């Protein structure tokens, strides 16, 4: 039972869609800018005590690639977050992946418990590192 | 550079021999008779340059090995169908005031001039096709 803002602005809300005061949950993407960020950290204020906010997208989780003097180099600087999804543009079933994880998150509570300090670089490691062959480039 | 039966019947002076397209030099002659493929010829004649170079100038040093090399692979029938134009660029490439001294340019004089009147044995050794890579699985090639 979450209720998800959606504050998608250009090019990775596109993937989103093939995916105030009411909302637990605040899915920050596309780039952030200097000159927008007040309307993102008043949003944020605005929602009750338990919020979730989820980052999805390189522009959002940090800079990504506009290291530049007009983006902020990531919405964590100024709002806490709680899941990242990297990515440019993630995939609808990453969207998907992050509230599967989020859920174990409102399932296990300083929500950390000692639990989440396993992470899926080393939950998924001896899937992927078993890994030896790969489909040719040359085919669809 | 070599000559045929119709460059005979002409006096054997400096600037006679030069207007038939070859120079006089020491002046001792070399007959060549029908049983004698030019080709094997020439390959003898650049073995005897290429590793006569004193290697101080890039044409000479490395120049010259690659026509060894070319002519090997005439004489054996592994010709590629660009190698005889790759004979053709080192012979000008290798003329008088491009390389250090005087040794480049007498050795493709044998060279330029047995290609001339005897094309056709030259062209005999081009019998397999041009390839000098190899397949890589995953990667599609730039097909010309
Ligand atoms: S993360 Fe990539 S796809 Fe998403 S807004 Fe930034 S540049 Fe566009
Ligand atoms: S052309 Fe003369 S100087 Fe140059 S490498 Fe040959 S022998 Fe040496």
């Amino acid at each position: 039972s979450i209720w998800p803002y959606n504050f998608g602005l250009s090019c990775c809300y596109v993937e989103m869609v093939t995916s105030p005061r009411q909302a637990d949950l605040m899915v920050v993407a596309g780039t952030c800018f200097t000159k927008m960020a007040p309307v993102i950290q008043r949003l944020y204020d605005q929602m009750l005590e338990p919020k979730w906010v989820i980052s999805m997208g390189a522009c959002a989780n940090s800079g990504g690639m506009y290291d530049i003097y007009s983006v902020v180099q990531g919405v964590d600087k100024f709002i806490p977050v709680d899941v990242y999804i990297p990515g440019c543009p993630p995939r609808p079933e990453a969207y998907m992946q992050a509230l599967m994880l989020l859920q174990e998150s409102i399932g296990k509570e300083q929500g950390v418990y000692r639990a989440n300090m396993q992470s899926e670089r080393e939950r998924k490691r001896g899937e992927r590192i078993a890994v030896t062959n790969l489909r040719t480039p040359d085919e669809i | 550079d070599f000559l045929t039966e119709a460059h005979l019947d002409l006096p054997m002076e400096f600037e006679s021999i030069g207007k038939a397209g070859s120079r006089l030099g020491t002046a001792l002659a070399m007959a060549v008779d029908h049983e004698i493929n030019m080709v094997s010829l020439v390959r003898n004649l650049e073995e005897f340059f290429a590793r006569e170079s004193c290697g101080w100038c890039t044409p000479c040093r490395d120049g010259l090995p690659w026509s060894v090399k070319i002519l090997r692979a005439l004489e054996r029938g592994e010709g590629q169908p660009g190698d005889i134009e790759t004979l053709e660029q080192l012979c000008r490439f290798l003329g008088p005031g491009k390389t250090f001294c005087a040794h480049a340019p007498g050795a493709v004089e044998p060279l330029q001039s047995a290609i001339k009147y005897f094309r056709e044995e030259f062209e005999a050794g081009i019998k397999q096709p041009f390839s000098n890579t190899h397949l890589i699985n995953g990667i599609q090639p730039n097909l010309l």
